[PDB]
């Protein structure tokens, strides 16, 4: 039914990969013991401000620790970042668009 | 499983020298290797985790690499504290699997033994035995032999032989040998000795004591 | 900190069941997996099982499918391990982990367990002073012969401990059935018999802890 917020650790498990139509698709594999659990997932500018415009995985969720998860994402132009999971320990990856 | 095959089993170098440890595993893991130490009487700890990241407070001069199935662990100016058992874990998926693990040592300059003699306790002649202990210690390498004589005699039986592990200061090893018999036995003889022979020398350290003093 | 803190040395029958705890703090018990691992006589480490603290989901290895039950206690931060049908085959170091940025790390300081039907025998301590004659050198070596107990570990230290340079420490032995451990210390000559030396021993397993004072012997 209705997950609450994952509070774990995420890490990147492949390399992010974009595709002919400008998305991205991030490969990431979870730890924390409160799966199955809702992954916080955004983007921001520069600045640091959640840009968030689009993201095409429709509610991303941790099912099992041991399997990865499949995220696809729309970046705004130029640098970004890619912040998966929530806190200090937060995923932030850069990222520059056509 | 992920079969994971470690070697060497064994490897001595000097101190300042690289020690290269390496792990291979029967399925792909891209960069889910870790490495661990274990001291001796230690628990193992962990030196590096995934993707060649060295934990906060392990000294700079371990590092590791490889990606997929061929894993490399190595010691840039190997100090004689790093005399350990090393190990890999890989991370990849479950079962957890480690390699079989590597024994460091350190070859240094050779060192004749010191030798000591200790007679039975008075407690332990109480109790109905005797054992007298003889200490040789810090020498290097590691092979030494001992003999013991009763009365100029050899006795075989009855002796217990302890090496410590590579000492992490000096590089040195230290043994001892205890030869145990009854109290009688013991009070029926007079001249005890332990005789070491090493390689620093052609004859052997002689250290004998009499239960006449 | 962190810290798994678990219990003592176990010494049980063969067929028989055994149960080691672990006790967590320093951090949110419900946060991280606990994993347990056994550490073979010949140094073999392997992977056992894995426990959620959170929810008690387990997953264990193939090989101990049948032998290990890894249970939790939100109440007492405690992680627990049941090992039945015990045989020397079990005999070894047992540890349990904190799975942490994908690895096993903050180890406990490990569980000895030996299987067998031997009984418990508290050691005799022998305090090992040098030749009734003599013994003049710059230095001086004394001893502490740890004879005759069951089952493994014993420790040593030398004065509580505040001695611990020029201390050798000699791996314990079977001989007979039973172990045997010896350790010796060097000093400078006029440390001893000046200065008072005391080697301590401690047998977990019989409750045996004994306080031996190096005396001159004469």
């Amino acid at each position: 039914m209705s997950y609450v917020m994952c509070t774990g650790s995420f890490k990147l498990e492949k390399e992010v990969a974009e595709t002919q139509h400008g998305t991205v698709l991030v490969q990431v594999k979870y730890e924390g013991t409160d799966a199955p659990c809702k992954i916080p997932f955004s983007t921001q500018d520069e600045k640091g401000a959640t840009q968030n415009g689009r993201l095409i995985t429709a509610n991303p969720i941790v099912t099992d620790k041991e399997k990865p998860v499949n995220i696809e994402a729309e970046p705004p132009f130029g640098e970004s970042y890619i912040v998966v999971g929530a806190g200090e320990k937060a995923l932030k990856l850069s990222w520059f668009k056509k | 499983e992920t079969t994971v095959t470690q070697s060497p089993a064994s490897l001595s170098v000097a101190t300042g020298e690289k020690v290269t440890i390496r792990c291979i595993t029967s399925t792909d893991i891209d960069d889910d290797m870790n490495w661990y130490q274990q001291k001796p009487g230690e628990r193992p700890k962990l030196l590096i985790s995934e993707g060649n990241t060295l934990r906060p407070g392990v000294p700079s001069r371990f590092s590791s690499s490889g990606y997929g199935t061929d894993f490399v662990f190595t010691i840039e100016n190997t100090l004689s504290e790093d005399v350990a058992d090393y190990f890999c874990l890989q991370s990849d998926n479950l079962p957890l699997t480690f390699g079989s693990g590597t024994k460091l040592e350190i070859k240094r300059a050779d060192a004749a033994p010191t030798v000591s003699i200790f007679p039975p306790s008075s407690e332990q002649l109480t109790s109905g035995g005797a054992s007298v202990v003889c200490f040789l210690n810090n020498f290097y390498p590691k092979d030494i032999n001992v003999k013991w004589k009763i009365d100029g005699s050899e006795r075989q039986n009855g002796v217990l032989n302890s090496w410590t592990d590579q000492d992490s200061k000096d590089s040195t090893y230290s043994m001892s040998s205890t030869l145990t018999l009854t109290k009688d036995e013991y009070e029926r003889h007079n001249s005890y000795t332990c005789e070491a022979t090493h390689k620093t020398s052609t004859s052997p350290i002689v250290k004998s004591f009499n239960r006449n003093e | 900190e962190v810290q798994l803190q678990q219990s003592g040395p176990e010494l049980v029958k063969p067929g028989a069941s055994v149960k080691i705890s672990c006790k967590a703090s320093g951090y949110s018990f419900i946060g991280y997996y606990i994993h347990w691992v056994k550490q073979s006589p010949e140094k073999s480490l392997e992977w056992i099982g894995e426990i959620n603290p959170r929810t008690g989901d387990t997953t264990y290895n193939q090989k101990f499918k049948a032998k290990a039950t890894l249970t939790v206690d939100k109440s007492s931060s405690t992680a627990y391990m049941q090992l039945t049908s015990l045989t020397s085959e079990d005999s070894a170091v047992y540890y349990c982990t904190k799975r942490i940025n994908w690895a096993l790390d903050y180890w406990g300081q490990g569980t000895t367990l030996t299987v067998s039907s031997a009984k418990t025998t508290a050691p005799s301590v022998y305090p090992l002073a040098p030749v009734c004659g003599g013994t003049t050198g710059s230095s001086v070596t004394l001893g502490c012969l740890v004879k005759g107990y069951f089952p493994e570990p014993v420790t040593l230290t030398w004065n509580s401990g505040s001695l611990s340079s020029g201390v050798h420490t000699f791996p314990a032995l079977l001989q007979s059935g039973l172990y045997t451990l010896s350790s010796s210390v060097t000093v400078t000559s006029n440390t001893w018999p000046s200065q008072t030396i005391t080697c301590n021993v401690a047998h977990p397993a019989s409750s045996t802890k004994v306080d031996k004072k190096i005396e001159s012997r004469r």
